This record gives C-alpha cells, structure tokens and sequence, in this order.
C-alpha cells in the first residue's frame, strides 16, 4: 500500500559521503575565486574612476593654458617666450595620451576578468546539482541505516 | 627604488616633471617645484607658495587638497604621481572631512553620489545633520562632561573596606606624594589630600592613571575602579596624576491603500547576463515574504531555455491582494535551472519604499548567486533586499510592478492605522498553559489570537509569541495587532533583544525594541554592540530606528563610537553591507572630528602591518626565520614606517597608548598566517609599562571574538554575583578584510612549552616562590574553572596544550577559539595534570578538590539563571553568517548545554553526573603516554 544489506549500504555511505566533501572543497575554492575576483573587479573600476578624473584634471590645465595664455601671448617682440609656452604645451598634450593609454590598458584587463569572473559562476553553477544531489543521497543512506537500527559508531567510522 | 617622476600643474597652465623621494613631505616638494618653475614660463604671474594647496586624486578616485604639508608623498598615495596647484579657497574644514571619511571608511563619498539614490541622498543629509549638532551641542559643555564623553569610567561589574598606599603626582613636575588613603575612599577625597600635601580648589582637577587616558571621578569609591581593583589585588602601589580642568579644555579645543482589492502582481521581462548550461532550462520561482512567513503559495515562469539574456516577458499573479500587503512585505526571486535542480541566483525587493510608497514601474534587480546550504530551500527570504554593487558583471531579472492606480499610493499613516484597529476562568487554562512553563501549532494560534487582549494584560513578555501567531497577509489583523503594540508595556532588555530578531520585520515593532533598549547603561550596551551591528543586515531601509540609536550612544559615548567603527569598518569588503556600512560610518565621523584623527592613525599603523606581515609571508617560504626577522626589523626602521607604527591610540583599548615601537622585541608566531607579534613601551607603572599586540592577516578572527565576547560577558555575570574567576578576556578586534588585532597577554605561556610529572607544579613555584604560591593555585584553581564552564556550556573542542596558557600569575587561559557549538556534543573535559595542581601536588586533597567542584557548579548556575541572554545574543549572531552559527540546531546545543528545558536541581544533577564522568575519563587519558 505505502510505496541491499548493511555492510554494502555502509561502503556506499562511505563512497558518497567522501564524494560529497570533495565535491564540497571544489566548490568552496571557486567560491574563493568568485569573490577575490568581485573584490579585484571592484578595485579596478574604481582606478578607472581614478584614471577618469585624472584625465578630467589634465584637460582643465589645457582649458587653462588655451585661455590664460591667449589673453596674454598677445604680447609679440619675444617670439621666444611664446614658443616656450608651446612646446610646455606640447609637452602636457603627450603626457595626456600616455595617461589615456594606461586607462585603455586597464579597461582591456577588467574586460578579461570581467569574463573570468563569468565563467567561475557558470562553473560554480555546473557543479551545483551535482554536490546537492550528493548531499541528499549521502542523507537517504544514513536514513536507511538509521531506520535499520545501525550504531552511531558504525555510522561514524563511514564518515570518515 | 626611493625616486619617483612627479608630474606638477601649474595654475597658468604650466606644466612640469622631475623627480622626487617618495619619501618627502609635500612641504619639500614645494620648495623643490618652485626652485625649478623659476627657470620656466609665467613663474612671475604666480603668487607665493603658501597661496596654493596641492591636489592630488587619492586611491580612493576622489580629488583631495593637501593642507598637511608635512606628509610623505608615499603617506598620501595618490594614484598616479599628479600634483595640481588650486588656490586656498571656500569651506576648507568641508572639504579636508569629506576627504579624510572617504580614505577611512575605505570606500569613497563620491561612490553614495553616483547611485543617484534618493534613500542614499536622504540618509546622509538627515543623519549628518544630526551627527554635527549633537557634536556641536558637545563643544559647548564643560571640562567634566567631555571627560565623560571621551574618557568614560571603567568600572568592576560592582556597579572588603581595606586602606592601601598611591603614589600621586602633578601635570609637568617630576616630584611625587606617596600616602595611604582607604579602599572605600571616593576620588575627590584623594585630590583634596595631595592639595594639602603640595601647600603643606580642588574640583578644579582629576585623576589620570597616567602612562594612559583611564581617568578617575564622580560618585564612586577607589576599589570600584578597574585600575584600582586590579593593583590591590596584585599587591602593587597604583600611580596617579592630577590634572587641572584648563588641561582637559585644551583636549576638547585641540488614493487609500486598503481600497485596492485587485490582486498583487508582476510583470517579469527578462534575465540578463545568466551563466548556465546550454542543455538545460531556466526558471524564476517567486514569492512574497514578511520576515519567515510566506504572505501567500509561491508562483512560478515557464520553462525557457538557458541563454545569457532569457527573456520571459510572462505575468506572475499572487493569491494576496494590493490591499493586503503589509508594510514590510517582500518580494523573493530565484533564478533556478532545471532539467526538461540548480538555484543560479536570488533577489529580494521591498514593494514599499522608504518613504511608505507603493512600488510602481520597471525595476532592475542585480542577483545574488544563491550558495547550497543544508536547509535547501527554494527561496531566501532572510536575504539582504540591497542590489548587488557589482552591477556590470552580475545576474539580473528585468521586472515590472503594474501602474495601479492613476494617483500614487502610500501605506496608510499611524493615525488610518489606530482608526481600523480600535474598534474590537475557562479560556485562561488554555493560554496559560500555551505560554507559561517554542513554536506554536496552528490550533493553538487561533486561540492565542482570539485571547490577544489577553495576553496585553497578563502575558506582556508574551508579545512576541504574539507577533507570531498575527496573520500579516490580512490588513485587519495587521491594524489590530499595531493598535495592541502602540499601548503595550514596556518590556525588559532580555525580551527587546529578541524583538530585533529577523522573526519580526514591522517598524512599529523594531520601533517598541528600540524604545525598551533606551535603558541600557554603556556598559551593558557594550556587552551587546557585536549583535546589534549584525542586526543592521536583516533591516530593509538605511534611515532606520536602530541605526539612529546606535549613533546616539557612539555620539554620547567615544569607547562605544570606537568600537562601533571597528565593527562597520571590518565589514567594508562585503558588498552587502558595503553602502550601510559606509553611511553609518560618514555620520559617525562627521559627529567625531577627534576621534576621526585616533582613527586615522590606527588606520595607517594597521596599512602598514598589512604591507609588513606580506612581506614576512613571502620571506618564511624563502629563508629561515633569524635573518627574516631582521629583515622584518629593517623595513619597520624606515622613517615612514617607524612613525605610522609608533605614538597611537590601541586599537583594542583606546585608553592605552602603544607610544614607542620596541623593534628587537617585535617578532612572528610560527602558525599558518606568521602573525606579527609587535612589542611597545609607554609612560605606565610596571606589568602596563610594556605592552604587546598580534596583528593577524588571512584567518577570520569573527568565531574568536564572539568567542571571547561570550567569556567576557559570562565573567560578569560570574562577577555580578561576587564569583570572580580570574578569567582572561582579552582584547580581539576585527579590523578588515580577514584582518584584525589580538592583545598580547604577558608573562604567560603554552602549557606544551612550559612541560619542557610536576613540570606545572615546578613552573609556578619559579614563579611565585615561597608565600606567593598559594595564590598562583588559587588563580589557576579558580580560572581552570571558569574556562571548564565556558568550553563546555559553548561547546568548544580541541582543547590541547599548545593552545591553553599559563600565566605567571598561575590563571589560566585559552586561544586560537577555532571551533565552537560541537563544529556531536562536546563532553565536559577535566585534565589530570589540572586536578594534580589544584589538589596541590597531593593524590588525594578532598577539601580542595570540593572548592574547585563548587567553582564549576556555581559558575554553571550563573549562566543557567541568565541562559535566554545567551540564545537572544546567539540568535542575532546568525545574521553574521559563521559557518558554526547557521540554524536552529547551533542554537539548540546551547539550551542542552545549559539545559533550559530541565529544572535547576535535575540541570545541577545532570552537570554533577557529566563531571564525574570526565574525572574518570580524567585518569584514563593521562595513563595512555610515554
Ligand atoms: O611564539 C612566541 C613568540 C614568537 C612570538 N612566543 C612568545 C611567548 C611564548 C610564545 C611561544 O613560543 N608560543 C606561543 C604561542 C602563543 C602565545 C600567545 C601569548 C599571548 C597571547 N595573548 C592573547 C592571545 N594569544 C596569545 C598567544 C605566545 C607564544
């Protein structure tokens, strides 16, 4: 109406169980690496701010430089002033791409481990059915033994 | 290498790069810039150097003027070495705050502006203001009442009439007055007596136990005072200061809702960067949630197929109307993947927002991945209702809430609320008998309910069996239980502790807690502090009750701001709690400007630890350990590192002074994570003139606090009824990421180090020699119990001579709490080798051996009296999410530890049978070696 021997039941609980705790410390290692890389992602958007508002500085100096030295250049016999001014100029202009260029050498890493961080959760997400199946089956098998009247200790030494 | 190329922006818009050390003050990078922008173009057009302050972008990403010129540029760490000249201009106190918070909290202000949040913008304002008055207001006040702010008393948990002799001095004088006074005399008598003696007024002074900021006052005798208590009891002669008030002045200075009987539902529209198996399909299953309890059966989407961008566009309808919905209700996704099962990923939403408005429109929502644990349940209400931070990289479900109605919609106000839930010898033995004597059967919670005026009247402590039992999907039963709530008595400490459990969402109730923990002295307070941060993760809103409280007692109380900090600050890596955390901690620092620049430099010391302890990692594995610590010395000596680490207040007791670095006494431990052992000297007495610190990086040191949180409080209890056990509670601290701090206790050892038959027995004798022995028996007799209760009623095993101490005093003392709650019960453990010191060397000392017996079951019996504290303090602790403190069953180990569901003769009987035991299992172990 209400819908194997010990010893074997036993070698199973042992098996699964050890099964189980390994497929628990695979696990457990991605869950490291899901959150260092969450914790390194987060440091290098915040360098790319970094980056950013380095670069939002650079360009006010030009802003600057285009604006006070106008207003003033005007002042030409000193041809020699003038291009002392511009070659200074220059000189913050190519420091600017060097910046941009780190910058862009950064958002390429964080596009990697942005597709990294991608695969450990799909990893983490394979593995998942597998270590809880393998823990409910671990949990049927110490039911039965239990039910079938199996000493604490025999249990004991199986897990283990 | 030292140089580093420096680019320097010029205000005319000149621009120049050389070289500087890393190791100069900015003060030095001036001099140096203007010596070299002389010979470039526009220097004439320049004002002065002291009319500009340097800017730099800092780690942080924000732009920050540097007013302290004598920092090192490797001090100031900015991202790329970029220096602006700006003017000194606008509110400058403004902005060096802001910018300070930013580099102290960890995460910057600017990171709260970009979520263009309202709830975020609210926050800050409200409880900013707040934070600025109440530190305002307390500039004001006098000498006195800023002692009490800044250095509150530490009191024996008081709170023998002897007379013993104090060494006493003056504030700038090397003369002293040595003179007895009595135990029973109160502070200002002392004073009085060292006035007449300097002549041969005075409340015009107090008393520093000085070499420290430990300051004696008020209405209390000399032995009620932690510092005193402890000299009297070690023999030793304490050393006062007096200090005149202008000395303490200079520190201060320097459409209704319940109309809507349309049913609740959702539009879900897509997911959004999903991780999954091809093969496989994906499923949202969804449900509505007030605290634990489903509001009504839970609705699952189709069967898609798994792809990165699912897309559902599907309607979920609820068995549970609009006007139902309670104040807290809780809408719970989870993204799951089956076969033709795998939770990926989860999601929970309050349907009301902060200002009570009825939720409305397309709503993102940025998952959490979903962890299998034991229970394995579907959804995850307890879980956090804040987005994932991690907003380009993570899961997301795309939802819609439908457009209800043509006006917006608001939970009704308390006033609609009391309006709705006025108007409503045989049954007593029923109820009785169902509170009097956990959860409750179904048949039971009709009744409890029908007889809720009932309990209001004879069951008070009953309320939260009460809140239990109300049907939080029905808005009447709702309206009639807040009605009940607004005029229900105030309840002790020991029942609001539970009221903040996850168990109880409602504001009204959190609200009725909080108002019932306002009684708590800043001692008990203390003693609580770690679970009442942890609370913060099950509260829905930021401006919140027990956030509001907490920053009234860190603004009221430095010692308790400080620790507030610490406990926010150590949390600042979990995104989770990251933006909480953070705002708490700009309110709390915009309230302490003093504290602020203690924190500061606690904050520098421990970077520069984390930075040496990496390099004593490396080195282990690569040389042995002789020229490794010297290695370790050489790094501390240089100039940045040396100042970084020496002068600042503990961590661990902001009262003590860690003043000079010892550097040939600093070491590393030979554990796993080669945690520093860094040695300090200070201006104190004798035993507290040195004093030592473990800086630990890549352990969690959470399990240890609670841990030693847990003996702290049991040594109270213990005290508070006149059992002191001689304990050693000593400091732990997490301070970051798998970082914190451990305070060294001295002159003690490893009983595994000290047996290198009598070998105990021997070591206390070299140590306490001829008179003194008897007390070093009775220290380690008595702390030898303390420590047998506190394992054994917390469950902790692994107890071995390699992590049990000595101290020369005699008391012994465990470390390195790994494990707790059985993570099969512990037995109670008697070593032989203990009984053996106790009984004083003798086989057979029956007298004593009873003393030591009635320590155990005394101590035994003061945790039992007190065993609810425990499990409300243990239930709130779940929030933290330890490994060994996860469930129900955690919980239970410490009611049949204390068995609290067994009378106090029969629990006293049964601990009596478990001492027995584990005195014969004493003899059995210790015969088995070689
Ligand atoms: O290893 C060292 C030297 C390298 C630093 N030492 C120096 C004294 C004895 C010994 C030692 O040999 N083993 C060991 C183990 C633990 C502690 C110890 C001492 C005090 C505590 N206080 C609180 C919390 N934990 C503590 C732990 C102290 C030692």
């Amino acid at each position: 109406q209400q819908d194997d021997n010990i010893e074997a039941v036993g070698k199973k609980l042992h098996e699964y169980n050890t099964q189980f705790q390994e497929k628990s410390r695979e696990y457990d290692r991605l869950y490291e690496d899901y959150t260092r890389t969450s914790q390194e992602i987060q440091m290098k958007r915040t360098a790319i701010e970094a980056f950013n508002e380095t670069i939002k500085i650079f360009e006010e100096q030009c802003q600057t430089q285009e604006r006070y030295s106008k207003e003033y250049i005007e002042k030409f016999g000193n041809e020699t002033e003038i291009q002392r001014i511009m070659h200074n100029y220059e000189k913050l202009k190519s420091r600017i791409s060097e910046i941009v260029d780190s910058r862009r050498r950064l958002e390429e890493d964080l596009k990697k481990q942005a597709a990294e961080y991608r695969e450990i959760d799909k990893r983490m997400n394979s593995i998942k059915p597998d270590l809880i199946q393998l823990r409910k089956t671990r949990d049927q098998y110490l039911m039965w033994l239990t039910q079938k009247g199996v000493r604490q200790k025999k249990l004991n030494e199986w897990l283990g | 290498n030292q140089s580093v190329v420096v680019d320097f922006l010029l205000p005319t818009g000149v621009y120049l790069n050389f070289p500087v050390s890393r190791n100069a003050n900015l003060s030095t990078i001036k001099q140096l810039l203007w010596h070299r922008a002389q010979y470039e173009p526009l220097f004439h057009m320049l004002s002065g150097p002291e009319a500009y302050v340097f800017t730099c972008i800092n780690q942080t990403a924000e732009q920050q003027e540097l007013e302290d010129e004598q920092r090192r540029l490797c001090d100031v760490q900015p991202f790329l070495p970029v220096l602006r000249l700006v003017a000194r201009e606008g509110d400058r106190v403004k902005k060096l705050i802001n910018s300070q918070i930013s580099l102290l909290i960890g995460k910057g202000l600017h990171e709260f502006d970009s979520l263009c949040d309202p709830e975020v913008n609210d926050f800050r304002a409200k409880m900013c203001q707040f934070c600025e008055e109440a530190a305002a207001r307390r500039q004001q006040l006098g000498w006195e009442a800023w002692l009490q702010y800044s250095f509150p008393l530490q009191l024996e948990p008081s709170a023998p009439n002897r007379a013993l002799l104090v060494n006493v001095k003056f504030e700038g004088s090397e003369e002293s007055f040595t003179f007895q006074v009595s135990t029973k005399d109160v502070p200002l008598a002392l004073m009085a007596c060292a006035l007449r003696k300097k002549a041969t007024q005075p409340e015009d002074y107090t008393l520093q136990v000085n070499g420290r900021h430990e300051y004696l006052y008020g209405s209390y005798p000399l032995c009620q005072f932690q510092y005193i208590c402890s000299c009297l009891h070690s023999g030793l002669t304490p050393h006062l200061t007096m200090v005149h008030s202008s000395s303490i002045l200079a520190m201060r200075d320097e459409v209704s809702l319940w109309s809507l009987e349309q049913p609740f539902r959702i539009e879900l529209i897509q997911g959004s960067k999903v991780n999954a198996d091809e093969r496989m399909k994906l499923v949202v299953q969804a449900g509505l949630f007030h605290g634990n309890e489903m509001l009504c059966k839970t609705v699952s989407s189709s069967e898609v197929s798994v792809c990165s961008e699912p897309v559902w566009k599907q309607r979920l309808e609820f068995d549970i109307n609009i006007c139902d919905l309670p104040r807290m209700a809780r809408l719970c996704f989870a993204l799951y993947a089956v076969i033709e099962d795998c939770p990926i990923a989860w999601a929970n939403l309050m349907l009301f927002d902060y200002k009570d408005q009825l939720k409305t429109g397309e709503r993102c929502l940025y998952m959490w991945p979903s962890v299998p644990d034991e229970k394995g349940e579907l959804l995850n209400p307890t879980g956090t209702v804040r987005s994932n931070p991690n907003t380009d990289s993570a899961a997301a479900l795309l939802i819609c809430l439908p457009e209800v109605a043509p006006h917006p919609v608001y939970y009704p106000a308390l006033e609609k609320i009391l309006e709705l839930g006025r108007h409503s010898e045989e049954e007593q033995l029923q109820l009785r008998e169902i509170l009097e004597r956990g959860e409750l059967y179904e048949h039971e919670k009709d009744l409890v309910w029908k007889l809720r005026h009932e309990v209001q009247e004879h069951f008070p402590e009953a309320l939260a069996r009460l809140l239990l039992v109300t049907k939080w999907n029905k808005h009447e039963d709702v309206a009639q239980m807040l009605y009940l709530l607004c005029s229900w008595p105030e309840l002790p400490v020991l029942s609001a502790l539970e009221l903040l459990d996850f168990s109880f969402p409602d504001c009204h109730v959190g609200s009725f807690a909080i108002k019932s923990l306002r009684k708590l002295t800043d001692d008990e307070l203390f003693q609580y502090l770690l679970q009442l941060v942890q609370v913060l993760k099950y509260e829905s809103y930021l401006d919140c009750e027990l956030t509001k409280f907490l920053l009234d007692r860190a603004l009221a109380n430095r010692k308790i701001g400080h620790f507030l900090f610490w406990h926010l600050r150590s949390e600042m890596h979990v995104p989770s709690v990251a933006l909480r955390f953070g705002l708490i901690l700009e309110a709390y620092c915009r309230g302490s400007t003093h504290h602020m620049k203690v924190l500061m430099k606690q904050g520098e010391a421990l970077s520069k630890l984390k930075a040496l302890n990496d390099f004593v990692k490396l080195s282990s594995q690569k040389t042995p350990k002789p020229q490794t610590k010297e290695l370790m010395h050489l790094c501390m000596r240089q100039e940045a590192y040396l100042e970084a680490l020496s002068h600042l207040q503990s961590p661990l007791d902001p009262s003590t002074l860690l003043a000079e670095v010892c550097v040939e006494q600093c070491t590393f431990m030979d554990s796993k994570m080669k945690p520093l052992w860094i040695m300090y000297s200070n201006e104190e007495a004798g035993s507290g003139g040195s004093v030592g610190i473990i800086f630990k990086n890549g352990d969690d040191l959470r399990q240890d606090m609670l841990t030693l949180q847990m003996i702290q409080l049991m040594d109270v209890l213990w005290k508070q009824e006149g059992l002191d056990l001689r304990m050693t509670p000593y400091g732990c601290l997490p301070t970051g990421d798998r970082t914190g701090l451990i305070e060294v206790v001295l002159r003690s050892d490893t009983i595994a180090n000290i047996q290198l038959k009598d070998a105990l027995l021997n070591w206390l004798k070299s140590k306490n020699p001829g008179e003194a022995l008897d007390r070093a028996i009775e220290e380690f007799t008595l702390s030898c119990a303390g420590y047998c209760v506190a394992t054994y009623v917390l469950g902790i095993g692994d107890r071995h001579s390699d992590n049990i101490m000595i101290r020369e005093s005699g008391q012994l003392f465990h470390i390195d709490f790994g494990h707790f709650l059985g993570n099969e019960r512990v037995p109670f453990i008697l070593t032989y080798d203990f009984v053996h010191v106790i009984q004083q060397g003798k086989t057979n000392n029956s007298e004593k051996f009873e003393r030591f017996r009635g320590y155990c079951e005394r101590a035994y019996t003061i945790l039992r009296r007190h065993g609810l504290l425990f499990l409300h303090l243990f239930a709130l602790m779940r929030a933290a999410g330890l490994p060994e403190l996860s469930c129900s069953k955690d919980i239970q180990y410490l009611k049949d530890s204390l068995a609290l569901g067994k009378t106090e003769e029969e629990a006293l009987k049964h601990f009596r049978v478990k001492f027995n035991e584990a005195l014969r299992e004493s003899w059995k172990t210790k015969v088995n070696w070689l």
